[PDB]
RNA sequence: GGCCCCAUGGUGUAAUGGUUAGCACUCUGGACUUUGAAUCCAGCGAUCCGAGUUCAAAUCUCGGUGGGACC
């Protein structure tokens, strides 16, 4: 159990490129991204923010010079360092943006409908315009050709003793398996004007089909470790999400948190990890993204952030990273580029152990889940007791003040802070409810939280990570795409002057530095904030600052603590005398200081006295760190 | 020793017999699976039950004409649960329309949906056999077996996913060697998997394989630092908890305690709010006489006394509850007698204030 | 009375001047929460005794032990 936090963001818009984006791939080695045009590709680095190469197949003649074609796909190859291209005419190219070598490969007397890829860059395989499917060797050798509408359930049989939807594009979608051994095809069926699905072998057989079920949608998304693959289906009153096996049968769904025709959808994606997965969603007469996970085969839609479409910022498309499997690209037809990142954490409270009480909070959907354990121990799924929302919310965390961290601070998505206090409140709102702990005649003593307060803010993603330095002091985290920096914000307490339910907190000040600030934290018992500079550069900022007071950490010797690697966490500590500090990174690797001290180590924690580790070799240990 | 009348008569007599009977277990099928039946089998003391699932996946019922839904069974097992009963599983690896990854597939999911999550497990292979339909459809060439070598890896790779709280019972039928056409050779299979595992250098936890008694019968490996253990998950809606004394640093074992909440919806009345069942209690050895106190060995020092001790208090404050029942069997009752607990129809209680 | 012959697992036996006596019947254990007995697997059994020789001896010598046919 665990809920993800945003990282680090990039973004970059102001592309040049001839007419407007039509596709685009990415470049591993090289770090710059490609660019489908209406006139010719583009190749640029984000942060460089500069383009490299040129070309126009319109100045060539292949691209209707007028513009009228569009490039069916666009793939990166590594090998040869030269990227194919489809056209809309149904023409597959080649070029180096070394020297511009274009030159035609092949063509088919009808347009490309689909350009697919091996995921091994092995293969290709390609869908013409008269209804047929095109696999070839990997340099073009046409390997076969075969109809695409035959009439089996496949070679894979069993042995034994109600239209497409309005919205519908026709257009037949593919995919690989994630072994690069199967693929599966869905062509709408032109006769029964239903969604079909086959399945097909490495060998290029005829595996298995689908079977008839109505509202069946246009998407589709194999998981990267095999034996599902996604689909989307709306039921009278539901949309919902089904999953396929390679027999091709249904198996599993869960339904969506929106109301019955409300918004259209597009198709699902993968992270590389095969676990995160991301839902693109419509505003059917505000389209938005989600990020749902799976968890003792229960979803939890952990994450989802929203767009308006207007045109320039409607969105072009995005992509999953092939390498890091919590990064993301995604691009918008104003001519805009951005970059997104997560990574895991748990959301722990530490306050007065005779006080601190233990809590641990999740979330999921428009609501928060709580489970104390100093007293209780309850196996997620359910929990201690929840706490309802309108919307959903984003991230949450704990007051960091010492006898008094069991009160906690809630950010829905639509800049609403709330807040709720455990005090030894009479009346219990509504919001509260109680779990697995209620029932018939159960009955318990503890003490319950109540609501206190739901503020606003007082000037997608305008602030970063939130933090609760004090009852009344947060801090946040901006960005800067020219000239990359971070600002640091203020946004002290507004006093209760309207409905005492509300109130808008405002810049007490903006501290902003240069360079990426890609982690925080602090100490009450020191009560000492110190963040950790994407050079891995530490830097402890007095948040008192009564002048922007700003000094990088130093070492025993007073000189600067450079960490070798960005941490995925931060942590201070208390050993013997000396306030060290406390890092990790997801390769196991351990240092303090700019010390390396193990690499075996998977996960740890310190409650104030005793450091305690989880070696990869199964092992834990502790120690008394006074 | 004692000629009765009816049930109830033999149930008063053998209250005071020697023998010490501590339960029956019965096989059953889903369609028998209502509270009628369940309060029947109540009054004979019955604990675990065999039901018979022979897959995950719907279709294949039908395919096998099994003649049910794999639904019944899920309720079943949700209705079993909430009154108290202990339930053993039976799967059946290696069947028609299945292929070897779909056999995997299962098989994880038995385990990582919390609708099932079992206790008992039974496994049996298949095995065509003269007269069956499965005769004549291997006898037509189109239903094929695995290799011995599949099987063993099957076995191997299985055995690596079982829970620790899950206990393995058996593994391969009993049958006759000249009667099946597609018999394995090895009467034995658990020492092949094993040898297997070894070879792949990846262990396995099932209660079998680390009580006392088996792993002093087979490694002679003595108990030196035995500590307490906690567990909890979800299963069926249950709130589940699993107790036990064991030494880890041998993985041995040596006393077990299941208990839970009951669930909001129950058939049993004397169950209704504040209530919370302790399904089974066992330390594992060898027999000891009941007036006998120590040939050395781990079967009379007290220990069930601190495990009852403390779920009681787990349930007065963590279940939150305000009364603790209990099954046992029929001369059981009178230990728990020791301790202050009082019968009430066929449930052994004890008031919580 | 001597000549010969023999002495290996509990029994029936191979083997032989050198790092290990191999089988066979028998017995024992696990698979097994359906089985002492079944099916498989695994395991425990040994050169008559004392003197010699030989680097080295069950195999070469002598003596003894006990047993087996000879006039
Ligand atoms: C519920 C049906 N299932 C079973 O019964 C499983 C088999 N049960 C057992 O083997 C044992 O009862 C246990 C698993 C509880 C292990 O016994 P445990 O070590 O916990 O007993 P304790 O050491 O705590 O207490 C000892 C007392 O239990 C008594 N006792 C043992 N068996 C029984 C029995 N069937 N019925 C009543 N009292 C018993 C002993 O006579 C002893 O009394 P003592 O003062 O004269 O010595
Ligand atoms: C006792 C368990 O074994 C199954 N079962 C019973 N007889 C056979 C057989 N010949 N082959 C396979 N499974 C069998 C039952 O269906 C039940 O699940
Ligand atoms: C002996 S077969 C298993 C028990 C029962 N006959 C059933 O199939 O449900």
């Amino acid at each position: 159990m665990r809920n993800l936090k945003l990282f680090r963001t990039l973004e970059f818009r102001d592309i040049q490129g001839p007419g407007n984006p039509q596709c685009f791939s990415l470049r591993t080695e090289q770090g710059t991204v490609l660019i489908g045009s209406e006139h010719g590709l583009i190749e640029v680095d984000p942060v460089s923010r500069e383009v490299k190469n040129e070309v126009s197949l319109v100045a060539e003649g292949f691209l209707p010079e007028d513009g009228s074609g569009r490039i069916v796909g666009v793939q990166d190859l590594l090998d040869q360092e030269s990227v194919c291209v489809a056209t809309a005419s149904g023409d597959v190219i080649l070029c180096s943006l070394s020297t511009q070598q274009l030159e035609c490969v092949g063509s088919v007397a009808s347009g490309i409908s689909v350009m697919s890829w091996s995921p091994d860059q092995e293969l290709v395989l390609l869908a013409t315009g008269q209804q047929t499917l095109i696999m070839m060797t990997k340099d073009f050798e046409p390997i076969l050709e075969q109809q695409i509408h035959q009439d089996d359930f496949g070679e894979s049989k069993f042995i034994t003793v109600e239209s497409a939807l309005p919205w519908d594009d026709h257009r037949p979608q593919v995919t690989w398996r994630g072994d690069g051994q199967f693929f599966a095809v869905s062509v709408v069926c032109p006769e029964t004007g239903a969604r079909k699905v086959r399945v097909w072998n490495r060998e290029f057989a005829l595996q298995s089909t689908s079977e008839p079920v109505a509202g069946l949608g246009p998407a589709l998304a194999w998981k990267p470790s095999g034996s599902l693959i996604a689909s989307t289906q709306d039921k009278p009153n539901q949309q919902d999400i089904v999953f396929f096996e390679k027999n091709g049968l249904l198996h599993g769904h869960f339904t969506l948190p929106f109301l019955k025709d409300e918004v259209k959808v597009n198709d699902l994606l993968w992270n590389a990890d095969s676990s995160v997965l991301a839902v693109w969603l419509e505003d059917l007469q505000k389209t938005c993204v989600q990020l749902w996970t799976v968890g003792n085969y229960h979803w939890y839609l952990k994450q989802s952030l929203s767009f308006s479409t207007c045109g320039k910022s409607k969105i072009v498309s995005l992509m999953w990273d092939p390498v890091t499997p919590y990064r993301l690209h995604v691009l918008c037809q104003g001519w805009h580029y951005l970059a997104y990142d997560w990574h895991w954490t748990t959301d722990r409270s530490v306050g007065d152990n005779s006080s601190d009480l233990s809590n641990v909070a999740v979330i999921d959907g428009n609501r928060v889940l709580v489970t104390v354990f100093r007293q209780t121990v309850v196996p997620p799924p359910m929990c201690t007791y929840q706490l309802l929302f309108p919307h959903p919310v984003n991230q949450v965390t704990f007051l960091a003040h010492p006898q008094k961290s069991n009160d906690l601070a809630v950010l829905d998505a639509s800049n609403q802070i709330s807040v709720y206090k455990c005090g030894d409140c009479p009346s219990a709102d509504p919001t509260v409810k109680l779990g697995a702990v209620g029932g018939s005649g159960f009955k318990v003593c503890l003490r319950t939280p109540h609501l206190e307060k739901r503020y606003k803010i007082q000037f997608p993603l305008k602030l970063g990570l939130l933090t609760w330095i004090e009852e009344d002091v947060f801090l946040a985290v901006s960005h800067s795409e020219f000239s990359p920096r971070s600002v640091i914000h203020h946004l002290t307490a507004a006093s209760s002057e309207m409905d005492e339910e509300h109130g808008q907190l405002n810049v007490s000040s903006s501290a902003a530095v240069d360079g990426v600030i890609i982690s925080l934290c602090c100490n009450s018992k020191t009560k000492s904030v110190v963040l950790q500079l994407a050079d891995g550069q530490i830097f402890k900022y007095l948040w008192e600052s009564p002048s922007l007071a700003i000094k990088p950490w130093k070492n025993s010797g007073g000189f600067p603590v450079r960490f070798p690697y960005p941490c995925t966490q931060t942590e201070l500590a208390m050993i013997g005398e000396e306030e060290c500090v406390l890092g990790l990174t997801d390769r196991c690797r351990f240092f303090i200081n700019d010390i390396e001290v193990a690499s075996n180590i998977t996960s740890f924690a310190v409650y104030d006295e005793f450091l305690l580790l989880t070696t990869h070799s199964h092992t834990c240990q502790c120690f008394c760190l006074r | 020793g004692h000629t009765s009348n009816n049930i109830y008569e033999a149930v008063k007599y053998s209250e005071r017999s020697l023998t010490k009977c501590i339960g029956i277990t019965i096989e059953t099928r889903p369609d028998y699976c209502m509270k009628r039946h369940l309060s029947d089998m109540l009054t004979y003391g019955c604990t675990r039950l065999e039901i018979g699932v022979q897959s995950v996946y719907e279709d294949v019922a039908r395919d096998t004409n099994r003649g049910h839904t794999v639904k019944a069974v899920c309720e079943s097992f949700h209705l079993a649960k909430d009154s108290g009963f202990k339930v053993v599983a039976h799967m059946m690896p290696d069947l028609p329309n299945v292929g070897l990854e779909r056999d995997i597939e299962q098989f994880t999911e038995f385990f990582e949906n919390p609708a099932f999550r079992p206790d008992g497990l039974k496994l049996y292979p298949t095995l065509v056999i003269r007269g069956t339909g499965l005769y004549e459809l291997w006898k037509s060439g189109r239903y094929k077996s695995y290799s011995p070598s599949d099987l063993v890896e099957l076995v191997a790779r299985i055995l690596a996913l079982v829970p620790p709280w899950t206990r393995v019972y058996r593994v391969q039928r009993d049958i006759p060697m000249p009667l099946v056409s597609s018999g394995v050779e090895h009467g034995n299979l658990r020492e092949l998997a094993l040898a297997r595992m070894k070879d792949l250098g990846i262990q396995c936890r099932d209660v079998r394989t680390r009580e006392v008694g088996i792993q002093e019968i087979h490694h002679k490996v003595r108990p030196y630092q035995v500590e307490l253990v906690r567990r909890d998950y979800v299963a069926n809606g249950g709130w589940e908890t699993f107790l036990s004394y064991e030494d880890p640093d041998q993985d041995i074992l040596i006393g077990l305690l299941r208990l839970r909440k009951c669930s909001e919806e129950t058939f049993r009345f004397e169950l209704g709010g504040g209530v919370s069942i302790v399904r089974e209690l066992h330390v594992y050895g060898s027999v000891v006489p009941v007036s006998s106190r120590d040939p050395t060995k781990f079967q009379h020092q007290g220990f069930g006394m601190l495990l009852m001790e403390e779920a009681e208090r787990i349930a007065r404050e963590e279940h939150g509850s305000g009364k603790i029942a209990v099954i046992s069997g029929v001369g059981t009752r009178n230990y728990y007698r020791k301790i202050g607990y009082r019968l009430q129809g066929p449930y052994m209680v004890k008031m919580l204030k």
